[PDB]
């Protein structure tokens, strides 16, 4: 067969550890799952330095500790007005129960009379969205470094009954040691069966989504293999001038490659991007082992990444500096409106 | 070629989702 002795126990064995780890990583989410964090700073503990529809993200400086922040600033009557209550407690409160080395963590929140802030730790690179834009497409390798980091979140997310929904650059931050971070919980759901939303990024949908169908956690492994095709080509499988042009050429079940990919990464595509549920990676009997088994990942060593041990490809200008991020004008921020909605933020 | 349809299509820019 393709493994000798040793290497098939050695596989064994790191894929039992995994079981091990999610199990006790699950009771540690549902603790907190079921008893979430309130109120742990206010306002006044932190200096406001730059801006980065229901609010704003700004750089903050915690006065004591010297520390930095993004702080997200929900309005909450325009949270209301807009139908965005559920989302904006269900994503505070997923944040305030995972815990991964590739997720944002939330390290304070707290409300007052016109807000709800959620205090994030600043990460200072910026979005992998500018970076793979402006280097115009990432390497095989570089590529597979990042693709590391979010089948391993995945994987953590689907253990948890969570699926993301909207995988996309523009929601990958890099911090200083050029790992992942993934922001915006937005449109996560725990979810033991199908959902039936329509929500995404055009772009990153699957088709199943397209096609209103009930759907399940392999919508999060077709949006990887359109991350992945996107970071090793510098622009997407499916596009076109209007979202409705992009979903005919999603559901169509073609899709074509540059030239320069190599066939191990053509035929781990051809399996994400896979339009038939019963054949595509991550949603059969072997789970996420048909992906992290791939000939395209035989170079990577799933431990080293977990432990970020292994050598960045990319490490950004380390200017809190804000030499990543856009700017923006600055608006005032004034403060009891809609308490009972938010009760448990 | 496919980088230039990329180009044309408008789309090249930060995506919201729908
Ligand atoms: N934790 C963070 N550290 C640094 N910048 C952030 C952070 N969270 C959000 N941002 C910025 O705010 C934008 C909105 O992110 P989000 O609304 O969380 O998807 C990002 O694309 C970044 O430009």
């Amino acid at each position: 067969g393709h493994m000798g002795n040793a290497a098939a126990a050695k596989k064994g064995s790191e894929q039992e550890s995994v079981k091990e780890f999610l199990a006790k990583a699950k009771e540690e989410f549902l603790k907190k799952w079921e008893s979430p964090s309130q109120n742990t700073a206010q306002l006044d503990h932190f200096d406001r330095i730059k801006t980065l529809s229901f609010g704003r993200v700004m750089l903050v400086k915690h006065k004591e500790t010297g520390n930095h922040y993004a702080m997200k600033i929900l309005d909450k009557q325009k949270v209301v007005k807009l139908k965005q209550i559920e989302h904006t407690l269900n994503e505070k409160r997923i944040l305030q129960a995972v815990n991964f080395p590739f997720l944002v963590k939330l390290e304070f929140s707290f409300k007052d009379n016109s807000n709800l802030y959620m205090v994030m730790e600043y990460v200072p690179g910026g979005e992998m969205f500018s970076h793979l834009r402006r280097i115009g497409r990432f390497s095989e390798p570089h590529a597979r470094f990042y693709a590391a980091q979010i089948v391993l979140t995945f994987e953590y997310l689907h253990s948890l009954d969570l699926i993301y929904r909207d995988l996309k650059p523009e929601n990958l931050l890099i911090d200083q040691q050029g790992y992942i971070q993934v922001t915006d919980f937005g449109f996560a759901k725990r979810v033991k069966g199908r959902t039936w939303t329509l929500c995404g990024t055009p772009e990153y949908l699957a088709p199943e989504i397209i096609l209103s169908k009930g759907y399940n956690k392999a919508v999060d492994w077709w949006a990887l293999g359109v991350l992945i095709y996107e970071m090793a080509a510098g622009y997407p499988p499916f596009f076109a001038d209007q979202p409705i042009q992009i979903y005919e050429k999603i559901v169509s079940g073609k899709v074509r490659f540059p030239s320069h990919f190599s066939s191990d990464l053509k035929d781990l595509l051809r399996n994400l991007l896979q339009v038939d549920l019963t054949k595509r990676f991550g949603n059969l009997k072997n789970g996420v082992n048909d992906i992290k088994n791939h000939k395209w990942f035989a170079t990577t060593d799933w431990i080293a990444i977990y432990q970020r041990k292994v050598e960045a490809p990319f490490i950004p200008k380390f200017k809190g500096d804000t030499s990543n991020f856009d700017d923006y004008e600055e608006e005032e921020i004034r403060v009891e409106k809609c308490g009972k909605e938010f009760t448990e933020f | 070629t496919t980088y230039a349809d990329f180009i044309a299509s408008g789309r090249t820019g930060s995506r919201n989702a729908i």
